[PDB]
């Protein structure tokens, strides 16, 4: 099983999920863990013995799913004529991704200044 | 004292060893190809 759990995603997503949303969350968590491992091969080793690093990766997995399962039906507004709502204009997101600042929390930030080096083979 | 045949051998080897130095000055007077003369920007 993944380091974070559907109980972790439900700790942030105050609405308790239905069984369809539980199977969704279990696969999105597996995708988030698999994405972190491909960037940091040591992830499960660090998380075996560092108890604050466990809290980094678990809350970042739970956030990376939360921003994708929040309002996943895509509704703006709904009614039965006796009750109704409408939402703020949320971004219609379609992929799981981990922020530049979340990679800095995991300790693998990358710089935005790099160099192109001209080269020519020396003669003989 | 010294054998003329061993002396002929030992200094034909010294003569041949000197030619590997002299070629480094011949190459400038004859204007032979040199690695250091090839301008680097020119395509291969």
């Amino acid at each position: 099983a993944t380091l974070a759990t559907h109980e972790d995603v439900t700790a942030f997503w105050a609405r308790t999920p239905t069984a369809e949303e539980i199977v969704l969350i279990n696969r999105r968590l597996a995708q988030a863990e698999r994405m972190l491992l491909r960037a940091i091969p040591e992830l499960l080793i660090k998380a075996s013995s560092d108890p604050v690093f466990r809290a980094e990766v678990i809350d970042i997995e739970a956030e990376a799913v939360l921003r994708l399962v929040r309002n996943h039906e895509g509704y703006l507004s709904e009614t039965d004529g006796n009750y109704t709502y409408m939402l703020q204009a949320q971004d219609p997101n379609r992929k799981l991704e981990i922020l530049p600042e979340e990679w800095e929390v995991l300790g693998i930030v990358r710089s935005g200044l790099g160099i192109l080096v001209p080269t020519v083979v020396l003669p003989s | 004292s010294i054998d003329p045949e061993k002396l002929r051998d030992q200094l034909l080897d010294a003569f041949e060893n000197k030619q590997n130095e002299l070629k480094s000055s011949k190459a400038y007077y004859d204007a032979e190809r040199r690695p250091d003369a090839i301008g680097l920007a020119v395509p291969l």
